[PDB]
């Protein structure tokens, strides 16, 4: 029943989209980060400054220790915990309970951060990333096996107020127009092949291997669009070339002052569109996902004011090109593990004041790009 | 054609007040901000402040205690007033047109020296080649500008007409006075067939001196 | 204050080659993915002039040989290929925060072929001698590199006191330097000796260039 899963996420890009879960007997309720960039299901198992509650194993009659521990490191942050299994109910999705592996965290560094509302994480990537090894079955593989659902899930983020995680397929009411699919290049992270980036209709002129040199991945657990240093610099250079920033004048005399705007005025009309080309499942064809300034020049303030301050939602990476929440907020994203593909459709909830903040278009030809851009 | 022209006191006593005007042309102060920047050996380039089109001023906070910038749109002039002068306020002072998120047209700058010392006009001495030296295919002449204060002087040859082969050397300060020199090199067919004269102006003292170079 | 630190202080590059100079900000200068930092060229005796706006936008009418790169705290200006006219000091300048501030500058020296100086010596003018002063001037014109030594000799003996030296900035056209040296004596001391000599030692020769006169000869 996919309609019941509509709006089962809360949160925002900045600190995470999370799913409520009931764990153990009697049920303990937790708030769980949705992360397509890792493969472990782990919950706080002891108090922490930045969480309200944790999972207490001694209060669950169905919990079983598996007899070993585990440590997981992310690009930033890490934790160590014990490994067992227990019954989980997802109230907004599956009213039957299923048995899953669970890591109960007792130590962490730079993981539970101030401002979060989640106390656990749902790693939705492939078994090859799971710790201590790929034989520790993932949450979603247990689910597929036990609820006998299709090996597919899909995500819509409505923060451009929550979103939806549809486990087992696609929900038609969550998109408009066509789904475009790009092949999964390597089943670990959700690695896809990027052919080209275009800023205000001008392609960057980098070898396409630059976009993938490490890997290009789709990751709901990352807030920003994260670009390898060379790619980042080429982007911001193109953005400076295509933007039309106001000149300094009365009341505007430093660059910092560009951040905040009054009187319903916004910075968006001054900035170019940003497009990512992906190979289609038909190798000779590509499609383009496009974000408008509305998605990468991001409003910051709490409610109740009559000015707004914005931040740039693109940052450099050392290694990976990470399609994080900055971009995912523009699209309904389909993780079609059964057919080794990732799908994108424009989100209806990705609208500000009636207007679309993202676009999808194709096909384009791949005739002038290498047959493989992943080195 | 955009132009900015500073006019200031070449010399001002410490703790007295500095007043510089900037007369602009080719653009309107009703449309463009004007910045003040200064440059010294000790402190390099320092942005002092700006007056925007609408009359708003923003200052470098290090100076706000004693700096005022203003303008008169109807006279196409911008003004700078600085109090409590210290000797390290000695600098070249530029007014500069605002442009996008930076600055485009600069004035030539006006040299301001903060000192209690008196103005002293230079002695200008012609330098002709060694008496009886071989008359080679080219010939170098010189002009020696000695014992002045403060900077600057302007030196030309033949009222600025002769500019090829000229080297005018930066002034060096010795016993509270400056000295500078300039050379010019011309062919044998040029000198002494033609008159060659160094012109030296020293604004601080209101002096203007010509010295024809004569064979010894 | 955001501080801007430029390196190196000085760079010498051959004609036709690439020059790359760096500017480092003490704090990020970026807002909205734009870097509020700009590059200016200052030729001798001129004010600075903007080359590159917002880190990487080449100013209209500036040759395409000039390019700017960077984001956050690290910026570079590249001139490729370097020309004689490029002999100048380059400055970065930020205005992401007040006060606007400038870097300390980088002087680009054009590395032309070594050249020996043309040396000329000048006895005191009679007009100076009337006033009891006597300056002997030596011009060491159109040489490269800038390092150079001048020795004054009076009747064959070295004199160190009362010498004032000044160098020009590197020429825009021929990439040389020139230098003026003035030995100032009293008229009475000038009139006690016969021969006056300036000797220039420059890397272009193992032996000094010697220019001399004998007084009242």
């Amino acid at each position: 029943n996919f309609l019941a899963m509509v709006d089962n996420l809360q949160g925002d890009s900045g600190r995470g989209y999370y799913l409520e879960m009931l764990i153990g007997t009697p049920p303990q309720k937790l708030q769980i980060l949705v992360d397509t960039g890792s493969s472990n299901f782990a919950v706080a198992g002891t108090p922490h400054s930045y969480i309200d509650t944790y999972f207490d194993t001694e209060r669950s009659s169905t919990y079983r220790s598996k007899g070993f521990d585990v440590t997981v490191k992310y690009t930033q942050g890490s934790w160590t915990g014990f490994v067992g299994e227990d019954l989980v109910t997802i109230p907004k999705g599956f009213n039957t309970s299923f048995l899953v592996n669970i890591a109960t965290i007792f130590e962490s560094e730079n993981f539970f951060l101030p401002g979060i509302k989640w106390n656990g994480i749902l790693g939705l990537a492939y078994a090859t990333l799971a710790k201590p090894s790929s034989s520790l079955e993932t949450f979603f593989d247990s689910l597929v096996t036990q609820a006998n659902i299709p090996n597919v899930f899909s995500m819509q983020m409505c923060g451009a107020n929550g979103g939806s995680l549809v486990l087992g397929g696609i929900e038609p009411s969550l998109y408009k127009g066509d789904i475009w699919y790009t092949p999964i290049k390597e089943e670990w992270y959700y690695q896809i092949e990027i052919l080209k980036l275009e800023i205000g209709g001008q392609s960057l002129n980098l070898d396409c291997r630059e976009y993938n040199a490490d890997k290009a991945i789709v990751d709901s657990g990352t807030t920003l669009l994260r670009l390898p240093q060379k790619v980042f610099d080429a982007v911001v250079e193109a953005v400076a070339r295509a933007s039309l920033i106001p000149e300094f004048s009365d009341g505007f005399w430093t660059g910092s002052q560009l951040a905040c705007w009054t009187n319903s005025e916004t910075p968006w009309s001054y900035f170019p569109k940003i497009s990512i080309y992906l190979r289609d499942e038909n190798s000779s064809r590509s499609f383009r996902i496009t974000i408008l300034p509305q998605l990468y020049i991001q409003p910051m303030m709490g409610a109740g004011l009559n000015y707004e301050c914005y931040r740039f939602g693109i940052s450099p990476s050392t290694n990976a090109l990470v399609i994080g929440a900055t971009v995912m907020e523009g699209f309904y994203v389909i993780f079609d593990r059964a057919q080794k593909r990732v799908g994108f459709a424009a989100s209806p909830c990705a609208e500000i004041a009636g207007a679309a903040v993202s676009e999808i278009s194709g096909p384009f030809s791949t005739e002038d790009v290498a047959s493989n851009c992943v080195p | 054609q955009v132009q900015l022209k500073e006019s200031g006191p070449v010399l001002v006593a410490p703790s007295q007040s500095l007043f510089i005007s900037c007369t602009v042309s080719g653009f309107s102060l009703t449309r463009y901000g004007v910045h003040w920047v200064r440059q010294s050996p000790g402190k390099g380039l320092e942005w002092l402040g700006v007056i925007w089109a609408g009359g708003t001023t923003n200052y470098n906070s290090a100076f706000m205690s004693r700096l005022t910038i203003s303008k008169d749109n109807s006279k196409s002039q911008v003004f700078l007033k600085m109090n409590s002068l210290q000797t390290d306020d000695t600098a070249i002072y530029y007014c500069v047109k605002a442009y996008r998120n930076a600055m485009d047209y600069w004035g030539q700058g006006t040299s301001v020296t903060v000192s209690s010392a008196k103005t002293t006009a230079p002695s200008v001495y012609p330098l002709a080649p060694v008496c009886g030296d071989t008359s080679g295919s080219s010939v170098t002449l010189g002009c020696l500008v000695k014992g002045y204060f403060p900077e600057p002087v302007t030196l030309t040859w033949n009222s600025g007409s002769l500019s090829s082969g000229v080297h005018t050397f930066p002034a060096v300060l010795q016993s509270d006075l400056y000295t500078l020199s300039s050379s010019v090199t011309v062919t044998s067919s040029t000198w002494p067939s033609q008159s060659i004269t160094c012109n030296v102006a020293h604004p601080a003292s209101s002096t203007k001196v010509d010295k024809k170079i004569e064979p010894r | 204050n955001i501080v801007l630190s430029q390196s190196p202080g000085s760079l010498a590059v051959s004609l036709g080659q690439r020059a790359t100079i760096s500017c480092r900000a003490s704090k990020s200068v970026d807002t909205y993915g734009h870097s509020f930092i700009h590059w200016y060229q200052q030729k001798p005796g001129q004010p600075p002039n903007l080359l590159i706006h917002l880190a990487s936008n080449l100013e209209s009418g500036v040759p395409a040989r000039f390019s700017g790169r960077g984001s956050g705290t690290d910026f570079t200006l590249t001139i490729d290929p370097v020309e004689a006219d490029d002999a100048a000091t380059y400055y970065c300048q930020q205005n992401n925060e007040d006060p606007w501030t400038f870097g300390g500058g980088t002087k680009l020296e054009i590395k032309r072929a070594d050249a020996a100086p043309t040396v000329s010596i000048f006895p005191p003018s009679s007009e100076q001698l009337t006033s009891g002063g006597a300056s002997v001037v030596c011009f060491l014109n159109n040489f490269y590199p800038k390092d150079i030594n001048v020795k004054w000799k009076i009747d064959g003996s070295e004199r160190q006191n009362g010498v004032l030296n000044s160098w020009t900035d590197q020429d825009s056209k021929d990439s040389t330097y020139s230098m003026s040296s003035t030995l100032t004596l009293t008229k009475d001391e000038y009139e006690r000796h016969n021969s006056y000599t300036c000797e220039a030692t420059h890397k272009t020769s193992t032996s000094p260039i010697v220019k001399s006169f004998n007084r009242n000869e």
